[PDB]
């Protein structure tokens, strides 16, 4: 029930606390109570989230604490209603549990009010967990919030209730898994948390009382508050998150600046002016591409990767242990030996490498000597060496490097020694040596991304501006969504996300629509037709009409029965854009794409990269003492596990001999792996 | 696919036969150099790195466009055992 | 746990023949290490093995040449790659790697759906046949090109599969134009001066003087093919517009498009002539007719010529999707105006049920189960409606093209994005007597959302409660059929089975036509037992029975001349543990005779695990 | 760690032989080496 | 390196007969396969210089979807075996020429039965164009011209003989053309494009030929961008 | 008189910034737009040659990922804002020049704040780069190359000063380039081409100087057709 706290982002850690296991001391996985327990109950409602919960084996047994709920002291979970009386509704608000909630008639939330007058001939309601239908006469509570069923994650995706269940928990998940972005953006449609959120989870730093800024550097900031006090501010920086992903707050303030209580001073790792900024804003055109977006799959403007859209910075520790032996101690130690000089270049400061080096893989972090081998050096290699001036020392190269798949570039090493500091070390050790590796990973192939409403994909591809679908105007797009990922999906909200992010991105623009509330196609549509004046208004004024292209494409437009017939050309394109289509030119060619394509603007997260989903290769390695398998060194991978299942797929095609040299000479078999390596040499 | 995959088929009577036969022609086409080869001069398979086309590394490849040709014979129960690792070793060096 | 291996993420290959994929060279340098260090040595790049090992162990000591080192020792060979879970046999499949940047594994897409694996973050091993041997193994019988046939049920596997169909389906429609309705008059250039003045659509269903027409077809009238496409290139004419073309000596009416598709099959097959006879000219491509089309070519040419033709499909199918302009509006959810109406003629006949229920017609449940019963049927209106309409007026819907194409999507998902969500079911397993109305366009009202999470559960559990393991059952199969091998070619048996042709108790105990599937799933590539003289030909014992052999049999049942074969199966073989030839029959995954040492029985528990998986599980309706 | 009984394992199979049209002249070897004087 | 600047690419041919040719350009920059390719592909297929048939006449036919006795075929399939006929110019000057034919009875009839006229030559001298073999006769006035592209019979006017019949005139020499750009390396460079690029032509002009003049009017057209003419640029007013 | 060509279209420029530019080509050949337009953008977009920022040295500190005392700005913020700045060199056989920039005491650090070098003007002169506050001092020399397209830091071992930071280089000074193709005629003939390119670049480099040098590129490309080889 301990478990390492998730600090992938901020939202990670708030989602972490606020979370509700049934297993531990509870019964747990063996008895899987399969499809009871594991269930939304009528009683979830507004106490325990419908939505989210883990995908895969532990499907409703982890399970999210939802917004507006709270556990009473006999630790029963309560939901806010507000109290009706006789059709008008009170502003007094009621903590039931699932209990007392079964004894009322409780109405829905978007019940439509004419003040605090119910003003509908009919009201939806639920009595003990059944929907009906009800005069407002009948009515006892109703519901405070949409908000109030979900839990917190939930209630971040926007345009919800037009997104199936089974891929808005995908979303509220993926959220999660969101790493922190050095250019940070806040969607261009919100819900309304996104602010709160930040808040709570401690992420960015605010001003405790009215005053102004006296001091600001990326370091600190300190404050006069307007009794004389002056309070300094640590700014935590660059630190290292259990997930390894930066938190650092960076100050949103100037000197001499005035500022209230409760006002922004710095931001979080994930927060852009205290609203939970969790991805970056981008354009997207919804249409296939050569199949580079072929199954989830996404395709990508190089032009992110110019504007560091993608790029986050994470922190990798190494440690390593100068330990006491049987042998005798073994030494931190700059004098390492071998053939190398240029390997010690950046180390020098007495074993450790220089804070600010670059370090790619196989090069020394630590230098380290241990007494080998029960110190006999083989007579084989004792002529070996008096041949050459012979040493043969005692002392092993026992250094820590950096594995393969990369390291970056050292930013602090830490020495903790033979307990005198204030230091508990482990039993046997004399010290231990830590270095902190930092790397601006940018996007590229292979990184994974996502929207909330649980679209998620991998970059296939980056291709050149030049080759990326433009607007008329020449703006490109900076990913290209498929649409195939969207009709069996039913997560019809991104659609939505994208046409009011369209009219945001030339309106200049941001939106709050709340779930089960905010924005509805009427109100869009609009908005649309007020962008069409800045997107095409203007291009008369410039001096220019309607591109050939431009016909060409409304010719088949009017045929799919997009655009009025007899319409001039101008107001088919406004008919087209209130749908959220324009015209696009494939930058390829120049000539257009036949018919309308959607673009807009789209929230999306580039999500965490875990270890143990790296990129492995194994040549040959170390083995297993007991079974003599294959096994994972420090840096050397392990092998591959092949079990009976792969044996069957190798059996029924009769490899006979692929199935043989897979579970000998390149596993168990020992002298098999051996004159199998000699052989190939 | 493969150069000749659907008659490198019709040759054999088992799917496994062929690859049997490939694979151990593949065997000795390798234990005696590429000096066994029953393919002339010309039909050689070829690479193209460092630029300049020198023969073709892969003799499980090889052993494929032999059988095509037919110049070769396969067979059950054809040679004495011993009878044929030492009297290949006649024509070409086991060096 | 394995020596040649790794593992990493995959993201597709839309450039890669069906028979390579791509590697990371990084990855491919680890892997083959040692055959490397030898080239190393065979070239003026490093004296000895431990030299050239010692310049391997920092990147930055690597050199140029040395990947040039690579992609020779790489040459011929092949890998293995695998995503678990490995259902069945192609869920490990060889393809020669081509050196990639980057750092991950690039898979061509129509081995896909075989692996299962999907580009949201699935990782796939790489495992390496190091010998002589296990390389022929790899590469006769595990290279992805060879595979193109599922040995299940012996139909095409590699097949075009999504964005690919969608492309080839969008330029081998034609579109139906209204604006002409079905007017008739002294034909000539008459027809065409009503198109002149804007009053004929072009594709308007038009019956002449005589015969029915485009437009259209007396329009455009091309000599050749390539002056067809010539035209469509011109931008005077597209390729969906019926039109007239002189193709091989006869005078055709389709669309530009349609030829289009035609010569993309005939220069991919390089035959001309076979190619026009495999293909279905009057119809537009489809999951379907392009399932039937490859497994015609894979009979008909070979099997090297059919990868070929599906490299081809794949390729346009591609660039085709990309100009053709499909996406997905908020716009393209299209609510049909019927809905009103069922929606309403619902709402009055439950007053109905409401009223005869309050004066005690009814039981509680009685008025229940009619009300379920009602919602039912209206759901069932209501995407009848959805889909009527997308036919009637708007066809080239982006929706309803994936859908039909078979690219994307079934009715039930359309209606739910259309029409409306309808009846949900209660965590206890019954239902609400309250449908969801609201489509995924409308929006659901947050207790429509809830209302409906339940089933979501038991969905996302009863998935997950076979998506852990349900290679339960396929361990159990094996356990029993794992011995059995084609041994022999012929036991010698005397006696069969009786593959019937017919189902009693229709109209209790009364005979019905067996279902095409239901009767080529019993008798395609088994081999008769006895001869067959049915309409007028005689087919004849130890005959292995064709697919078309199977389609004249049912012909002949229809006929009603026949109503059992006699076929060999090895329900009645004799092999000791194990399976002769002829009882067997066909391979399936090559369309031939099984060839003798076939691991059959692990095929058979394969085949008949791998889609237990996807069994919706409990009794549920 | 035996070969399988089936595909390249099967016995069917496993036992096939393969040589060149000019190692054919070890038939030879036995048709000038039998009768002696 | 980064690198320096860039080799100056190969350019291979390989040339089946006078009717196609496979044209490679390796290596290019990233991009640099699309960027020459498309452009040199509608032009090809739009603006380079041939002829073909126009208008027809013919003795005794009065509408164009008539049929002749006689004559085993359409009329409608005889205009489709003209608009296959190529013919050359031996000649710049010469810009219409107006080709005889007559013949009856039973035999049949080639291209090369029409009367040889000018400075213009029959390439295909064995296209078919009619059978014929009782009593049934044949005699015309068909019309050539020189142009580009591809223009319909409905899209040019002013009509001709009292009897003309207007015909699709392909021009343009070349009959297909199809290029796809793939990937290549060139040291630690994976990124480069090389261009191929197949043409078919009538064998009026070689496909090398085609391409030839295919730069060319690309090549023409860059220098337009030459005499720079002074504009104002148009008011914010905002 | 050969009407089967038709009269050298005009030529007209409207061009006023160092930053924005139309250029309008009337008439064309139906089509040609498009022929003539695509190419050009494909070649604008990506293949100008231009000048960046391509390595930052910061007085004490050892790498990107540090932060000065006295100043708002993490360093990886000022990089950030370093890639911002436009440069022209003024002489073309100039390479590269490094930029000076002491700074000190409460004081708001622009792009003008640089050392004057000649041969050398910048762009944006007011570009925001740093605040400075009490006490905090801000030492640099910045590094400007003239290059070609994207070419990312890690791409580069830019081993000057020890203590230098490598900074990402996006050399296109094209910043965006549209072209309209519209209906135009020439009496009886309707259907004619209007080509109108629109180019915006950062101003270091002009866009007529742009579309010139993309003209010549594409003109150099057409070089390589000629003087073929045997398969
Ligand atoms: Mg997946
Ligand atoms: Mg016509
Ligand atoms: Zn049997």
């Amino acid at each position: 029930l301990s478990q390492f706290k998730d600090e992938t982002n901020p939202l990670s850690s708030l989602r972490h606390k606020r979370r509700i296991s049934a297993l531990g001391p509870g019964g747990l996985t063996r008895e899987r109570a399969g499809f009871d327990v594991r269930d939304v109950h009528r009683t979830h409602y507004g106490r325990i989230c419908p939505v989210e919960t883990p995908e895969g084996a532990n499907i409703g047994l982890i399970t999210s604490l939802a917004a507006y709920a709270r556990v009473d002291e006999l630790g029963f979970i309560r939901t806010p209603y507000r109290r009706v009386v006789g059709g008008v509704v009170t502003d007094e608000v009621v903590y039931m549990t699932a209990t007392e909630e079964d004894r009322y008639t409780i109405a829905q939330a978007n019940t439509p009010l004419e003040g605090n007058r119910i003003a509908a001939e009919r009201v939806v309601a639920r009595r003990k967990g059944e929907p009906v239908i009800v005069s407002p006469e009948e009515v006892e509570f109703m519901d405070v919030s949409p908000k109030q069923v979900f839990s917190v994650n939930t209630n971040l995706i926007p345009f919800l209730e037009h997104d199936d269940a089974n891929r808005a928990l995908m979303g509220s998940n993926m959220q999660t898994q969101a790493v922190p972005l050095i250019r940070a953006q806040a969607p261009v449609v919100m819900t309304g948390l996104e602010e709160r959120v930040v808040r709570d989870s401690l992420a960015a730093l605010y001003a405790e009382e009215d005053g102004e800024v006296a001091k600001v550097d990326g370091n600190r900031i300190v404050v006069r508050y307007e009794d004389g006090r002056l309070v300094e501010y640590p700014l935590r920086r660059f630190y290292r998150s259990n997930q390894g992903t930066a938190l650092d707050q960076r100050p949103r303030v100037v000197v001499g600046q005035r500022v209230r209580k409760g006002d922004l001073l710095a931001d979080g790792p994930a927060s852009e002016n205290g609203f939970l900024a969790l991805g970056q804003n981008v354009l997207v055109a919804i249409m296939p591409f050569d199949g580079y977006n072929f199954e989830d799959a996404i395709v990508i403007s190089e032009e992110l990767l110019k504007r560091d859209f993608y790029t986050s910075i994470h922190i990798e520790r190494y440690e390593i242990e100068a330990r006491d032996t049987k042998l005798g101690p073994e030494r931190i130690t700059r004098d390492i030996p071998h053939l190398s000089e240029a390997a010690l270049r950046d180390l020098d400061e007495e074993g450790v490498v220089r804070i600010g080096a670059e370090v790619k893989p196989g090069d020394i972090l630590v230098g380290r000597t241990s007494f080998k081998g029960e110190s006999e050096p083989t007579p084989e290699e004792r002529l070996l060496r008096s041949i050459f001036g012979e040493k043969a020392r005692d002392v092993k190269d026992t250094s820590l490097r950096v594995p393969p798949g990369e390291g970056g570039i050292v930013v602090r090493t830490v020495r903790l020694r033979r307990g005198d500091p204030g230091v508990e070390l482990k039993p046997g050790v004399r010290e231990v040596v830590r270095v902190y590796v930092a790397q601006k990973r940018k996007l590229q192939v292979g990184d994974k991304l996502a929207n909330r409403h649980g679209n998620k994909g991998v970059v296939a591809k980056i291709l050149p501006v030049e080759d990326m679908p433009h607007l008329p105007d020449g703006t490109p797009v900076d990913v290209i969504l498929n649409p195939l990922g969207v009709p069996s999906r039913m997560n019809l909200g991104q659609i939505l996300e994208t046409h009011l992010g369209l009219a945001g991105y030339f309106l200049g623009q941001r939106y709050i629509s709340p779930i089960f509330d905010g924005a509805k196609e009427p109100e869009i549509k609009e908005l649309l037709a007020q962008a069409f004046e800045v997107y095409f208004g203007k291009r008369k004024g410039e001096g220019f009409g309607v591109d050939k292209r431009e016909v060409e494409v409304l010719r088949r437009a009017e045929k799919l029965g997009l655009v009025t017939p007899g319409k001039t050309p101008e107001e088919q394109l406004k008919e087209l854009f209130l749908q959220g289509k324009v015209v696009l030119y494939d930058g390829r060619t120049g000539e257009p794409i036949e018919g309308p394509i959607v673009v807009g603007q789209m929230f999306i997260m580039k999500l965490y990269h875990m270890v143990e989903d790296k990129m492995h290769a194994r040549s040959t390695g170390p083995y297993s003492l007991i079974t003599q398998q294959p096994l994972g060194g420090k840096a050397q991978f392990g092998g591959q596990r092949f079990g009976e299942m792969e044996v069957w797929a190798l059996e029924a095609y009769g490899a006979a001999h692929t199935l043989q040299e897979m579970l000998t000479l390149k596993s168990d078999d020992i002298e098999g792996r051996n004159a199998a390596y000699e052989a190939i040499i | 696919a493969e150069p000749g995959i659907d008659k490198l088929f019709g040759m054999v009577d088992s799917k496994y036969r062929l690859t049997v036969v490939v694979a151990k022609r593949a065997q000795q086409l390798l234990r005696h150099g590429f000096k066994n080869t029953v393919l002339e001069p010309e039909e050689r398979p070829k690479m193209q790195t460092l630029e300049g086309l020198f023969d073709d590394p892969n003799a499980e490849t090889w052993a494929m466009k032999e059988l095509l040709t037919g110049r070769l014979v396969f067979g059950e129960n054809l040679v004495p055992e011993d009878r044929l690792q030492k009297e290949m070793e006649r024509i070409y060096p086991g060096e | 746990r394995v020596d040649y291996s790794g593992r990493s993420v995959i993201v597709v290959g839309p450039q890669l023949k069906l028979h390579q994929c791509g590697l990371p060279k990084r990855m491919a340098l680890e892997l083959f290490k040692p055959f490397l260090l030898k080239k190393m040595e065979e070239k003026g790049i490093a004296p000895n093995v431990k030299a050239a090992r010692r310049m391997l162990e920092r990147q930055r000591d690597i050199k140029d040449e040395v990947w040039d080192a690579l992609e020779e020792v790489i040459h011929g060979k092949v890998v293995l790659l695998n995503r678990a879970p490995t259902l069945h046999r192609l869920g490990i499949q060889a393809f020669q790697p081509v050196l990639v940047e980057g750092q991950s594994i690039q898979l061509h897409p129509l081995v896909c759906e075989a692996f299962n694996a999907d580009f949201d973050g699935d990782q796939m091993a790489v495992h390496v046949p190091l010998s002589s041997f296990a390389q022929a193994e790899a590469r006769i019988q595990m290279l992805s090109a060879h595979n193109l046939l599922s040995p299940a049920s012996g139909e095409p596997l590699a097949k075009p599969s999504r964005d690919i169909i969608l492309g080839l389906y969008y330029i081998t429609q034609v579109r139906k134009e209204k604006k002409g309705a079905g007017l008739e008059f002294a034909t000539p250039e008459e027809a065409l001066a009503a198109h002149e003045r804007g009053e004929v659509a072009l594709n308007a269903p038009i019956k002449v003087a005589g015969r029915e027409t485009s437009v259209g077809r007396l329009k455009y009238v091309f000599a050749n093919p390539d002056e067809a496409l010539l035209a469509v290139a011109h931008g005077i004419v597209d390729l969906q517009d019926v039109v007239t073309v002189r193709y091989m000596g006869k005078r055709l009416e389709t669309s530009p498009g349609r030829i289009l598709f035609a010569r993309i099959v005939a220069e991919a097959v390089e035959d001309e002539k076979v190619a026009w006879e495999l293909i279905q000219l009057d119809v537009p491509q489809e999951k379907n007719s392009l399932k039937d089309l490859v497994y015609q070519a894979f009979l008909r040419l070979g099997m090297e010529k059919t990868a070929r033709l599906l490299d081809a499909l794949k390729y346009y199918g591609f660039t085709f999707s990309t100009t053709s302009g499909i996406t997905i509006g908020i716009d393209d959810a299209v609510i049909p105006e019927e809905k009103k109406q069922y929606l309403e003629e619902a709402d009055r006949k439950l007053l109905q049920i409401e009223q005869a229920y309050e004066m005690g017609f009814l039981t509680d449940r009685e008025r229940y189960d009619q009300i379920l019963q009602l919602w039912t049927e209206t759901t069932e209106k209501v995407t009848q409606a959805v889909f009527k309409n997308f036919e009637e007026n708007y066809p080239f819907n982006p929706l309803y093209v994936m859908a039909q194409s078979g690219a994307r999507g079934n009715p039930q998902q359309i209606r739910q994005l259309c029409g409306l969500r309808g009846l949900m079911q209660k965590p206890s397993g019954e239902t609400f007597e309250v449908p969801v109305r609201s489509s995924f366009r409308e929006g659901l009202t947050v207790l429509e959302y809830f209302i409906s999470s339940h089933g979501a559960r038991k969905g996302g559990a009863d998935t997950a409660l076979r998506t852990a393991d349900s290679g339960y059952l396929t361990r159990k199969l094996v356990d029993v059929t794992h011995e059995i091998v084609v041994r022999e070619a012929d036991c010698g048996t005397t006696n069969y089975i009786s593959v019937p042709l017919f189902q009693p108790d229709e109209v209790t105990r009364s005979l019905r036509l067996r279902k095409r599937a239901d009767i080529e799933a019993g008798l395609y590539g088994r081999v008769l037992a006895r001869e067959v003289e049915v309409l007028g030909v005689r087919l004849e014992e130890g005959r292995y029975l064709s697919m078309d052999d199977v389609h004249l049999l049912i012909k002949a049942a229809e006929a009603g001349e026949i109503q059992e074969v006699p076929v060999r199966s090895p329900l009645t073989c004799q092999t000791r543990y194990g399976v002769c030839q002829k009882c067997y029959g066909y391979d399936l995954s090559m369309a031939r005779p099984v060839s003798i040492g076939e691991a059959v029985g692990i095929v058979a528990a394969q085949s008949i695990g791998e889609p237990g998986t996807q069994l919706t599980m409990r009794t549920f309706h | 760690g035996r070969l399988i009984p089936a595909g390249t394992g099967s016995d069917f199979v496993r036992f096939t032989q393969v040589v060149d049209q000019k190692t054919l002249k070890a038939i030879e070897e036995a048709r000038k080496e039998a009768v002696e004087a | 390196m980064l690198d320096s600047k860039l080799k100056a690419p190969v350019f291979t041919v390989r040339t089946q007969g006078r009717e196609y040719g496979e044209f490679v350009l390796e290596p290019l920059e990233r991009g640099f396969g699309v960027t020459l390719g498309n452009p040199l592909r509608r032009i090809l297929l739009s603006s380079i210089p041939g002829t073909a048939v126009t208008s027809v006449y013919i003795e005794d036919v009065l509408h164009e979807f008539s049929t002749i006795p006689g004559v085993k075929e359409d009329v409608v399939e005889i205009i489709l075996n003209l608009k296959e006929l190529v013919v050359r110019f031996l000649n710049p000057s010469l810009q219409t020429v107006t080709l005889l034919l007559k013949a009856e009875g039973p035999k049949e009839v080639k291209a090369r039965d029409f009367l040889p006229v000018a400075d213009v030559e029959i390439m295909n001298p064995d296209l078919h164009i009619a059978t014929l073999e009782e009593g049934g006769r044949l005699n015309m006035e068909v019309r050539v011209d020189r142009g580009v592209g591809y223009v319909p019979a409905e899209k040019h006017g002013i009509k001709d003989r009292i009897n003309a019949i207007p015909v699709d005139a392909v021009f343009s020499p070349v009959r297909r053309v199809a290029f796809q750009v793939e990937d290549t390396r060139l040291g630690q460079r994976t990124d480069l494009d090389k261009l191929t690029l197949r043409i078919w032509t009538d064998g009026s002009v070689t496909p090398l030929e085609a391409l030839n003049q295919a730069v060319e009017i690309l090549r023409e057209h860059l220098t337009y961008f030459s005499n720079p003419q002074a504009a104002a640029v148009a008011a914010p007013e905002e």
